[PDB]
């Protein structure tokens, strides 16, 4: 009300609203599933188009060739966020010869959002992400929100109506964790989970967008007639 | 580069400058004009370091230029003077000088008077009756110590000057191609042709 | 006083065919007249079909090689993982090296791969980002020996048709695989013999549109 | 942030002005009036100190008549303060400008340069401009005997003959009446004085309340003399005029 | 006041959200996108019959096969086709070869958000970026002050975009010749636009893989607007 | 290196070697010496190999910013100028160039600039620049009129770069021969010295000091 | 621009079949004079690596510091920074080797010439060099100094190449290693009697031998040179 | 540095601080610019409140940035000089680099480029500034007439007017001008910029600038007889 006015103010409560705010527009986005198992992980991204005529909004951007996202709020900040988790697994190649930890990934994103909380001028990202990757402690899925809080989990959906992706996931988390050494089920689980979230429309085959990465698969995207195969 | 000169008479101030390029063993160019005007009634000759010349000669005239769009008014010859000998004074302390030796000719219309100016690259400003740069004055200086005065015509400035040239021609070891001459008077600057 | 710079020896060349192109390298690596290792490629894959060498002063190759190989990564993120063709990458790599005009990397570069239309494609570079298609060039220590083996029996200068009277030129045509990896392995054998910087390996690493293939043979280790 | 307690000093009105250069204008209409008469012959300054107390030194004071250089000087209407920043740094431009074309400086481009200083503080920055207006009064070879007029919008004209300060209306008016172009110099002093007494706020107009100054061309053969009078030379000069 | 990047409680940038009003006021553009080519047109909407119309300059050449148009605040478009022109030249340097269009796009819109407390605010102008690629061919994309762009087969921005729209939805196919494409944005720009449409007030353009972007006459666009009439009256 | 060009009744004529020297070593035979920058304009390269190709290629690139931002292709004058005043800002570091910018306007009518790294930028009809400047010069300056026909100013601008390709032991390879006209550049073919210089000797009659 | 002045002589290794062995004298020359006689130019980064250093000691205790602040950041926020995402030798080099380039670059380098023993996480043997240039180089023997040109030699007649690695055993190995440290005593005029030796294997892990000693030396031949050419006495 | 965004978006999706600078022009003294067919005029109005004035030394409302480029205005006048300095600077900058003086439409473009940056630019308002910028290219004779405003945006005219009354001028303009026939001579064209700042100027005393501009460097002002000549002959056809 007035304690909105900018991020580096309080509310009495103790809430920051310009952050809370930020996350609103990550419930206004398309609806993005990611889950993983011991071998893979899996993203699977519900993509909007501004009309018929236009092109579907891209969701999901590659990292590395062992990590990548998907996004869900403003996509020019997933942009950002996404450029900076190109350099710092760059950073970790070139420098160290390795392979950027997942987990360290959070934490960099982490660190950058909050900066943006707690400075004038500064506004927060608006946008959620959720982080795939296989490294040397296996297959990873990380959910990132703008406020900088990140979560390790075997299974997660962000952006509109969400929470039925999520409630499925929560019901089949023993089923799909021991989907080893099968990238295509894997899938199929991640695409029946987003379809927990569609309401009067349904899964197109330019409408659909999945990403798998896993033990002996890099991080790619499909698109196209390439996820035909999952409809 | 090489040879430029200046005298000034009764009415004009008149300038003379070597046509000829040279570069290692090859003279590049016969027909330059190492010349900017840099007011009607104000004329700079110039010599000195290969690229530094032209592109300081330029650099001034912009800047003069501008002044006479902004006041509307032409700065006298002795305010111009004092303007290019406060850039080379700068210069000379810069961290690459600009290596050009100049004779700045004109004709103040106030005092109605000709004048020359002769500036080396350290800054180092003179008012005088005849101006050479370079090796040329070691030549042209005694011969107009005994030949010039101060009441002569355009026409014996003229005669006076043929006479430096025939000189350096003769005792110069470098072919110069000859000279561009270029009178400035009351009517302001205007290049002789047959020299 | 300091001095940046070091020469680790060795010798690289490139041939370019038809519907490929080799790009060959010894594996020897020294100092002064100490040797190294016996077994240090500088031949390497970058992707996108493009091999590459940077001979000379290793420390300055390894950076190039590291720099360029970078550049192929950053121009699939922001070009929709677009293929870098051999040409454009030629243009990449001047660029590279002139940015470091006046404090240069001590190397003689070579790429190799395929043209956007198929064809064979030798580009080679000069310390500073001067660069050229070509059918052949060799670089690095024995270069000076090489390269005129190489423009004899790939380019066939001097040889005219035999009972014309040195008026009919022998006529130009690409060599076959086979040929050129004879060519390839006579001309280092011989480098070996009169190089001292040049020996213990030979490494050639082969591009068609099927990917890029290997091949090593021993070389004299005196 | 300190967003909150920004003033915003360099913004349009609705209306398309300036608040703080309006403002800073009715500040100076409350400072005591400066007038300037432009002769054939040369120019006649005359200000009106602000209210004055009996205790004063008025003859080493100096708050309305400053010089620039030999050639130019200013009638100051407005905060003192303010007036001196902005003549310390005309004084070096004037400077400045003779170092590098060994010529004194020409009124007009003097005060350009002021003027636009004054409009900087308009445009950008978000400080709050001089609250100052001069009257420049000069002599150069070109145009001869000048006067200017500059305001904290930085906005410059020439004039014949000039007030600023308080009731300008009304000097303005008086001066306008009786102002001719053949005028002499000693004409000049005597309608700047004449005008003072009438729009004055002060019951009578003495010695001890005004500075007086002229730029006269009444040295020894074409060259110019400022004269900034002394407190016993405006006692007589009131009275040769008969004011007191 | 308020911050300039400040996030509104539905979660959208108030100033890029007020930016988009200010480009609703802007006069029309229209792209439309075929196999043979992409056509760009504009409405010029002079504000006095005094002021010489080939002046308005709305179309404008990025590079030999990209082209762009505007509508909004126009002024605010020079420094982004200034980075446009740039950006598609210094690749060409880098890379001897041509820029993707969507890589040009994408270099323009990272221009949006660089502003705060960079620029002090958005761009308030939207623009239809037009081009050819060997890899995707024939493309055209709508560039906003958000930093988003979305490709389209058709697209209108402006006063009259949201019916101009609706028409261009239904009469678009993917076998649309440039012919057909170059009437159909006159029909649609007539239909919105406030005054009668005519070469002076109407500017028609394209870009093809052979002759790369090119502006139209108004010789040439004039027989277009003729041969327009003439067919619509025909049935 | 030795390239020239000179001006006449038809136009320009441009001729360049195409060796490259590292010390004696010849470096290339084949290289490019001439910079096409657009249809009516012409770079030649003289001096340090990759300074010449990297700042007359992006000279290239600033011609091209010129023509999109002015809607006008660029005068012969202002790009010698954008070059000129490039290589100035870096007198002193040690770039080596030595420059022709040759070409076609209306306003200007064929006009060549010879542009170096010291910053030297003239206007003239007649340069010879490169280790065999001398050579060419030589042979163009006592064989050049304005009336020479296309055909004979074709000929004159490659026999001279053969006369130094053959006496500068730094020039050699083959001739590249370029005409600017009115419609712009037209390029006359790569001339290999291997068969040119027997072909001018026997035909001509010259080269009388080599052993027939 | 430096100079070095207290500087460490030669750093000996070899590859064997199971892991890597190590081995650098104790002595910190000033110029001629042998000065500190406690220097150790071994220092171990977990369990899995040891980096040998030669050149500048001032350099060198820069470089301890270095890695041991490696270790310390590497736990940071790191579950398992003891084990999956412990240091390995690889990440070590990498990150020495950017160090020493950058530092070439910057025309101040750090005056070392360095070697990188140890084993990776899945049982590959890592030796790798590098130097105050930036130089990279690996072989199955590596060496500096006086080292490459008397100890490479003498180590290269065990293993010649690749194949000649799992037919060499760790007695096999540390023999000649030891018997290396010997001539170089011999002959280098700046080394001392008294060594260091790590042993890093796949199997036993890494095995730090300190205060080792040159021994069975040969000596007796000397009482029988007499002048220099023709005294008999 | 101070930083405040000044030119920002209200909800509507104006930038009023940009659109009070224009109220700031309409404020400003009218002042005309006609273009015939060798020669363009620009008129300008001098508000008659300010007696006492010395015309010599006063600021003149048209000022040249080159020798074949002139500049008239309205709004603030402070505003105006640095405008002006700039342009100036960019015109000898232009003659050092290209060796060739400024186009018209190139000098306006730049003028109108510092404008815009101003209204998008931390710290800064805009200017309160419209200008018309008239000349002749080099070595070209055909008339430009080109019209600037704080927003940024700049196009050219056959006529146009700016300050306060413009629409009223604008619309004696709009009927009296004829596109296929622009006034021939100098002596009509200069008519019928003074005609349609009498329909808002007061007297034709000194009240009215008017600088003529023809081909190849030929800029002169008039003085007060030679436009009063003007004056009185349009009064004396009018009475009919
Ligand atoms: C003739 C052959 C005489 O040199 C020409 O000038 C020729 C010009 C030329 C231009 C464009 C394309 C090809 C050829 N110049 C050379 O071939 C040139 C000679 C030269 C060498 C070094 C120089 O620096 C003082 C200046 C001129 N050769 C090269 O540039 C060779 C291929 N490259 C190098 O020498 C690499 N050096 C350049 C300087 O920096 C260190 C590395
Ligand atoms: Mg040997």
């Amino acid at each position: 009300n007035n304690y909105d006015g900018d991020t580096v103010t309080f509310s009495p409560t103790g809430r920051l609203f310009q952050v809370e705010y930020a996350l609103e527009a990550i419930k206004q986005g398309s609806v993005t599933v990611g889950l993983r198992s011991n071998t893979h992980a899996v993203l699977v991204a519900l993509k909007r188009n501004a009309d018929e005529l236009s092109s579907y909004q891209k969701k999901i951007i590659k990292c590395d060739e062992h990590m990548g996202l998907s996004l869900a709020g403003l996509a020019p900040d997933a942009r950002v966020l996404s450029n900076y988790l190109r350099q710092q697994c760059n950073y970790s190649s070139l420098v160290f010869n390795r392979k950027l930890a997942v987990e360290r990934a959070g934490h960099l994103l982490c660190d950058k959002a909050q900066k943006n909380t707690q400075s004038y001028g500064g506004r927060p990202y608006g946008v959620g992400l959720l982080i795939i990757g296989y490294d040397k402690s296996g297959a990873h899925l990380l959910e990132f929100q703008p406020s900088g809080n990140v979560t390790e989990l075997y299974g997660t959906a962000i952006g509109a109506r969400s929470q039925g992706a999520k409630t499925y996931l929560e019901r089949t988390l023993d089923t799909f964790i021991k989907i080893d050494g099968n990238p295509d089920e894997l899938i199929k689980a991640g695409v029946e989970a987003i379809s927990q979230s569609l309401r009067d429309e349904s899964l197109t085959v330019d409408n659909l967008s999945i990403a798998i990465v896993g033990k002996d698969t890099p991080f790619t995207i499909y698109d196209g007639e390439a996820v035909a195969k999952y409809i | 580069m090489d040879i430029i000169l200046g005298i000034r008479v009764q009415d004009s101030v008149i300038l003379a400058s070597s046509k000829a390029v040279t570069r290692g063993i090859s003279v590049l160019k016969d027909s330059d004009d190492k010349t900017r005007q840099l007011s009607p009634h104000t004329l700079m000759s110039f010599a000195g370091e290969a690229g530094d010349t032209v592109q300081f000669a330029e650099y001034i005239q912009a800047n003069i230029q501008l002044y006479s769009i902004r006041e509307d008014y032409e700065l006298s010859p002795q305010a111009v003077s004092s303007f290019v000998r406060q850039e080379l004074a700068k210069s000379i302390r810069s961290r690459r000088p600009y290596q050009v030796n100049v004779l700045i000719g004109g004709y103040d219309k106030k005092k109605n008077k000709p004048e020359l100016y002769q500036i080396d690259y350290l800054g180092t400003k003179v008012e005088l009756p005849y101006g050479a740069h370079g090796y040329s004055g070691f030549y042209t200086f005694s011969l107009l110590d005994h030949h010039y005065r101060p009441d002569m015509t355009t026409e014996e400035g003229l005669d006076l000057l043929k006479l430096c040239v025939q000189e350096l021609e003769k005792r110069m070891p470098m072919d110069f191609k000859g000279v561009i001459v270029k009178i400035v008077d009351k009517d302001g600057i205007r290049q002789v042709d047959d020299f | 006083q300091f001095n940046p710079y070091g020469d680790n020896g060795g010798t690289i060349l490139g041939i370019a065919g038809e519907d490929f192109a080799v790009l060959a390298g010894d594996t020897r690596n020294i100092t002064d007249y100490s040797i190294n290792s016996r077994y240090e490629p500088k031949v390497f894959d970058c992707g996108d079909n493009i091999v590459m060498s940077a001979n000379g002063f290793a420390a300055d190759g390894d950076a190039l090689v590291k720099r360029f190989k970078n550049s192929v990564k950053w121009y699939h993120f922001d070009h929709n993982d677009k293929k870098l063709s051999i040409n454009s990458a030629a243009r990449n790599i001047q660029h590279l090296l002139y940015g470091k005009r006046f404090f240069p990397y001590y190397v003689h570069t070579i790429i190799a791969g395929l043209d956007e239309d198929g064809k064979g494609a030798v580009y080679s570079f000069d310390p500073v980002g001067s660069y050229e298609r070509e059918q052949c060039r060799a670089g690095g220590a024995a270069a000076s020996l090489i390269m005129p083996f190489l423009d004899n029996q790939v380019n066939f200068k001097n040889q005219y048709e035999p009972g014309t009277n040195g008026k009919v030129k022998k006529p130009l045509k690409y060599l076959s695989v086979e040929e050129v990896i004879k060519l390839v392995r006579d001309s280092f054998t011989s480098a070996t013999e009169r190089h001292i910087q040049v020996g213990d390996g030979l490494e050639i690493l082969i591009v068609t549109k099927d990917g890029v293939r290997k091949e090593f043979y021993e070389l004299k280790r005196d | 942030g300190s967003r909150r307690y920004d003033s915003r000093t360099t913004i349009f009105s609705p209306e398309g002005r300036l608040y703080q250069v309006e403002y800073a204008l009715e500040s100076i209409s409350h400072a005591g009036t400066a007038i300037g008469i432009m002769a054939s012959d040369g120019i006649v300054l005359a200000a009106e100190r602000k209210v004055t107390s009996t205790l004063l030194e008025q003859d080493t004071s100096t708050e309305k008549l400053y010089k620039l250089n030999d050639k130019i000087a200013v009638a100051v209407a407005g905060l003192t303060a303010d007036a001196e920043i902005l003549i310390n740094t005309a004084r070096i431009h004037a400077q400045n400008y003779l170092k590098t074309y060994n010529e004194d400086i020409p009124v007009e481009i003097l005060v350009r340069r002021l003027s636009d200083i004054k409009q900087g503080y308009t445009q950008h920055g978000g400080l709050r401009p001089f609250g100052v207006s001069f009257i420049y009064a000069g002599y150069d070879d070109r145009y001869g005997y000048q006067l200017y007029t500059s305001n904290p919008s930085g906005n410059y004209t020439g004039w014949k003959a000039i007030s600023v300060g308080a009731n300008t209306s009304a000097a303005q008016t008086l001066l306008q009446m009786d102002y001719k172009d053949d005028m002499k110099v000693d004409d000049a002093i005597e309608l700047a004085l004449k005008t003072l007494s009438k729009t004055t706020d002060s019951s009578a107009l003495t010695y001890d309340r005004l500075e007086f100054a002229t730029i006269r061309k009444g040295a020894n053969d074409g060259e110019v003399y400022q004269k900034i009078f002394k407190p016993q030379e405006i006692k007589d000069i009131l009275v040769k005029t008969g004011i007191t | 006041d308020r911050g300039v990047s400040t996030f509104s409680p539905e979660g959208r940038l108030f100033q890029v959200e007020y930016s988009l009003e200010a480009i609703k006021l802007g006069s029309t553009a229209i792209g439309i996108a075929t196999k043979e080519g992409v056509v760009l047109g504009v409405e010029k909407r002079a504000t006095s019959p005094l002021l010489e119309s080939d002046s308005i300059e709305k179309i404008v050449e990025i590079d030999r096969h990209i082209g762009c148009a505007m509508s909004g605040l126009t002024a605010d478009a020079r420094s982004m086709i200034e980075h446009a022109r740039t950006a598609a030249v210094t690749h060409n340097l880098y890379y001897d070869e041509d820029i993707n269009v969507e890589s040009l796009t994408q270099s323009v819109c990272d221009l949006a958000l660089r502003f705060g407390e960079l620029m002090s605010r958005p761009f308030g102008v939207a623009l239809l970026i037009a081009g050819h690629d060997a890899d995707d061919g024939y493309q055209l994309f709508h560039a906003e002050p958000s930093g988003t762009f979305y490709r389209y087969n058709a697209k209108a921005i402006g006063s009259g975009s949201e019916g101009a729209q609706a028409e261009l939805l239904n009469e678009w196919h993917s076998s649309l010749t440039l012919k057909e494409a170059e009437l159909l944005v006159l029909k649609i720009l007539k239909q919105v636009m406030e005054e009668k449409l005519d070469e002076n007030n109407a500017q028609l353009s394209c870009i093809t893989k052979q002759d790369g972007f090119k502006i139209y006459d108004n010789e040439k666009t004039a027989e277009l607007i003729k041969e327009l009439k003439e067919k619509e009256a025909a049935e | 290196t030795t390239t020239l060009a000179f001006r006449f009744q038809g136009g320009i004529i441009v001729a360049v070697d195409s060796r490259a020297t590292a010390g004696n070593w010849v470096a290339s035979q084949t290289v490019k010496k001439v910079i096409e920058i657009n249809p009516f304009l012409l770079g030649t390269m003289a001096g340090g190999v990759a300074d010449c190709q990297f700042w007359e290629t992006w000279l290239g690139s600033q011609c091209r910013l010129h023509e999109l931002r002015e809607k006008e292709r660029i005068s012969v004058a202002a790009a010698s100028k954008i070059l000129s005043n490039l290589v100035y800002q870096y007198k002193g570091a040690g770039l080596s160039m030595g420059t022709m910018i040759c070409g076609y306007t209306r306003k200007e009518g064929p006009t060549i600039y010879y542009v170096d790294s010291d910053g030297t930028r003239l206007k003239g009809d007649i340069f010879c620049v490169g280790s065999g400047q001398t050579f060419a010069y030589g042979v163009l300056d006592s064989n050049y009129k304005w009336d020479l026909s296309v055909e004979d100013a074709l000929y004159l601008g490659k026999r001279s770069i053969l006369a130094a390709a053959h006496r500068d032991a730094y020039s050699g390879g083959s001739v590249n021969l370029y005409h600017v006209t009115e419609d712009g550049w037209i390029y006359h073919g790569n001339h290999d010295v291997g068969e040119l210089f027997w072909k001018v000797k026997e035909e001509e009659g010259s080269f009388n000091n080599v052993i027939g | 621009t430096q100079q070095p002045i207290v500087t460490g002589t030669s750093v000996i290794s070899m590859k064997y079949d199971n892991g890597v062995i190590i081995a650098a004298d104790n002595l910190g020359s000033y110029g001629s004079l042998l000065r500190f006689n406690g220097v150790e130019r071994l220092i171990p980064v977990g369990d899995n690596t040891v980096v040998g250093i030669s050149g500048d000691i001032s350099d060198m205790q820069h470089i301890e510091r270095l890695l041991k602040d490696l270790v310390t950041e590497n736990a940071y926020d790191n579950p398992l920074a003891d084990a999956e995402e412990a240091l390995e030798p690889s990440y070590i080099f990498e990150y020495l080797a950017t160090v020493m380039y950058q530092r070439r670059s910057k025309m101040n380098p750090l005056w070392n010439a360095i070697i990188v023993a140890g084993v990776q996480s899945n049982g590959d043997q890592f030796l790798r060099y590098v130097n105050l240039l930036g130089v990279t180089y690996s072989s199955p023997t590596l060496a500096t100094g006086f080292g490459a040109h008397m100890a490479n030699p003498l180590l290269r007649k065990v293993v010649d190449r690749e194949s000649d690695i799992p037919k060499t055993t760790v007695q096999v190995a540390e023999e000649a290693i030891v018997n290396a440290m010997r001539v170089l005593y011999y002959r280098d005029a700046r080394s001392s009697r008294n060594f260091s030796l790590a042993i890093i294997d796949k199997n036993t892990g890494l095995t730090f031998k300190k205060n080792l000693q040159v021994e069975n030396m040969k000596w007796d031949f000397a009482k029988d040179i007499k002048g220099y050419g023709t005294q008999k006495i | 540095g101070y930083d405040r965004a000044l030119s920002i978006f209200s909800p509507d999706g104006h930038i009023f601080q940009v659109e009070y600078a224009l109220e700031a022009v309409k404020r400003g003294t009218c002042a005309v610019g006609v273009k015939g067919k060798n020669c363009v005029v620009l008129g300008c109005e001098r508000r008659s409140t300010l007696k006492l004035q010395d015309t010599r030394i006063t600021p003149s409302k048209v000022s040249k940035i080159d020798s074949h480029v002139v500049l008239s205005f309205s709004g603030l006048n402070a505003d105006s000089r640095i405008l002006i300095e700039k342009a100036r600077v960019e015109a000898q900058s232009h003659r050092l680099t290209l060796e060739d003086p400024v186009t018209v439409e190139y000098l306006t473009r730049y003028v109108a480029g510092v404008q815009q940056r101003y209204t998008q630019s931390g710290g800064v308002r805009p200017f309160g500034v419209s200008t018309l910028i008239a000349g002749f290219d080099p070595r070209d004779d055909e008339p430009k007439l080109y019209q600037t405003e704080p927003s940024g945006i700049y196009s050219s005219w056959s006529a146009q007017t700016i300050g306060r009354n413009s629409k009223t001028v604008r619309e004696f303009l709009e009927k009296n001008y004829d596109r296929k026939e622009p006034p021939a001579t100098v002596e009509e064209c200069v008519k019928l910029t003074v005609r349609s700042l009498l329909e808002v100027v007061q007297t034709g005393a000194k009240n009215i600038e008017i600088t003529v501009v023809k081909p190849d460097s030929d800029i002169v002002a008039l003085s007060s007889e030679e436009i009063n000549q003007y004056v009185t002959q349009i009064e004396q056809e009018k009475q009919e």
